[PDB]
């Protein structure tokens, strides 16, 4: 199992700013690909944001501009700079990442080589 | 006429 | 004065002592190593593992189609053991025939589903993950149950039960009359039973193949880069210093190929300042100059104390994708081929029972190739799992 603490969510201004770090641990190996996904009271899950170990990192339209994702290499640590919040980032920010076994056959019919994280909650008061 | 025997 | 009588071209070919007793042997094993193989991987998937990823869901399905195919399957054997003789009437013909052509449908079109799914799990896993629900991968499969219903509807139409005139043996098969049943029955199994998944599945596997060998190669030139790069620090002579140097102005142009999939420009420019950074250390081991040339190859490190996770990779996987794709297809090529060629006899060009023969004798050898061969693909898939292999072999 990869297991993904997260924290930085709680009750801030809207405008002001927060940052998100994730955190694998379990993980003898490197992580593919991290990112964070939110889930709106009502909705559906939202793809946040995601970057590659090389540095690619691919944003949404919903966050475009405000957000900023990025990692460390040595830690495996994601941060997600949440600048500019505004009332409808309020969700629950989950952390997600893609771990490869040792010898990896890209095949996984228990995990799928996707692990989630407990999430956080990040309300954004006006 | 030909005649098809195998299953499929 | 009850079912129809028809007249044989051909009555004897492909009737031959030794296509009688290997055949329902061959029939006998794909059936004990098929109920036996396939019912323990429904066990390890539904009940070990729950079935909680989308490719499980295809796997177990995979794995159920094969299942129905081997119930129906004793029911063959004893057909060609009694020299091509059906007394179970037309009421089991309709439904062997059928559940022979929807299970081979649904079996490769579940292989075209999975491939699809690697491809989206391995090159877009994130984007691809809210689309790819437990809810798609149970809806997918009612319509793979629909098109295999469908496409295998004209089997159970046209399967009646005969008798020759000139034999007085009563089979079950298809009646390719000369004139006043479609011609595309046949050709349906080689475009869309074969051509049209063959076309998708290797597809989806060399986008895996070329994502894969692209990071790969990308992870070897930084470790072509960190390797050399020590040699200089530990060189003796200008010698040394520029056979390493021209090794690593080699790699710099070749990961600066790769690109996934400005943000690009800004990767090559990247490897250009790269680039440039060991021509002009090139500069100083064409002239002679070692501990000055050391220092502009030291100096290339100075974007990166802690030793981080290294990046897990399998030089393996190309022996897996190859596999199977060859194992798709040197397994429905052979029952491809042979149909095919009966497409040009059915209403055609081939007008001769010594060739005709040779059709009904290689068509239940290629029927056991693509029997065999298919009753075990979901246990090799499933095997691609270390979780998977390990309550497999607990059993
Ligand atoms: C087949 O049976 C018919 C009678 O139904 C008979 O006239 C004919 O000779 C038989 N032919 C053979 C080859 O058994
Ligand atoms: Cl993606
Ligand atoms: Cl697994």
């Amino acid at each position: 199992q990869v297991q993904l603490q997260e924290s930085g969510g709680g009750l801030v201004q809207a405008g002001g700013s927060l940052r998100l770090s994730c955190a694998a641990s379990g993980n003898i190996f490197d992580v593919d690909i991290m990112g964070w996904y939110r889930q709106a009271p009502g909705k559906e899950r939202e793809l946040v944001a995601s970057i590659t170990d090389g540095g690619s990192t691919d944003y949404a339209d919903s966050v475009k501009g405000r957000f900023t994702i990025s990692r460390d290499n040595a830690k495996n640590t994601v941060y997600l700079q949440m600048n500019s919040l505004k009332p409808e980032d309020t969700a629950v920010y989950y952390c997600a990442a893609v771990a490869y076994p040792d010898i990896p056959t890209y095949f996984d019919y228990d995990s799928d080589n996707f692990y989630w994280g407990q999430g956080t909650q990040v309300t954004v008061s006006s | 006429d030909r005649v098809y025997i195998h299953p499929f | 004065d009850g079912i129809k009588r028809i007249q044989d071209d051909c009555p004897k070919a492909g009737r031959h002592n030794y296509i009688f007793v290997m055949i329902p042997t061959l029939y006998s094993i794909i059936f004990v190593v098929g109920i036996f193989g396939n019912s323990l991987v429904v066990i390890v998937i539904y009940f070990y593992m729950k079935l909680k990823t989308v490719a499980s869901v295809f796997l177990l399905n995979l794995a159920l189609a094969d299942l129905c195919f081997l119930l129906t399957l004793p029911l063959w054997a004893v057909y060609t053991a009694m020299e091509y003789r059906w007394p179970f009437g037309n009421y089991l013909c309709k439904i062997a025939s059928a559940s022979v052509s929807f299970n081979l449908y649904a079996s490769v079109f579940l292989l075209t589903c999975l491939s699809i799914d690697r491809y989206l799990a391995i090159v877009h896993p994130m984007k691809s993950r809210l689309r790819r629900t437990m809810l798609v991968a149970k809806v997918t499969c009612i319509i793979i149950w629909l098109l295999a219903g469908l496409a295998s509807l004209p089997a159970i139409i046209h399967r009646n039960v005969f008798f020759i005139e000139n034999t007085n043996i009563t089979v079950c098969a298809f009646h390719y009359e000369s004139q006043n049943l479609p011609i595309g029955l046949g050709l349906t199994k080689n475009i869309l039973g074969f051509l049209f998944p063959f076309l998708i599945i290797l597809t989806s596997y060399t986008l895996i193949w070329k994502a894969l060998k692209k990071a790969y190669d990308l992870e070897d030139n930084w470790e072509t880069l960190n390797d050399n790069l020590k040699v200089i620090e530990k060189a003796d002579n200008a010698a040394q210093v520029k056979d390493a140097l021209t090794k690593m102005r080699a790699a710099a142009l070749d990961a600066q190929k790769a690109t996934p999939p400005p943000e690009m420009k800004d990767f090559r420019h990247g490897f250009d300042i790269l680039v440039g950074q060991i021509d002009d250390a090139l500069k100083l081991a064409n002239e002679g100059k070692v501990k000055e040339a050391q220092a502009a190859a030291e100096q290339l490190k100075t974007t990166r104390a802690e030793i981080q996770k290294n990046k897990p990779r399998n030089d393996d996987i190309f022996k897996i994708i190859m596999a199977i794709v060859l194992f798709f297809f040197f397994s429905w090529i052979p029952h491809q081929i042979f149909t095919f060629l009966d497409v040009l006899i059915q209403l055609g060009i081939i007008r001769d029972c010594r060739i005709a023969d040779i059709v009904d004798t290689a068509m239940p050898i290629t029927i056991c190739i693509a029997y065999f061969n298919n009753c075990l693909n979901p246990l090799f898939y499933g095997f691609l799992g270390k979780k998977f292999k390990r309550y497999f072999l607990q059993l």
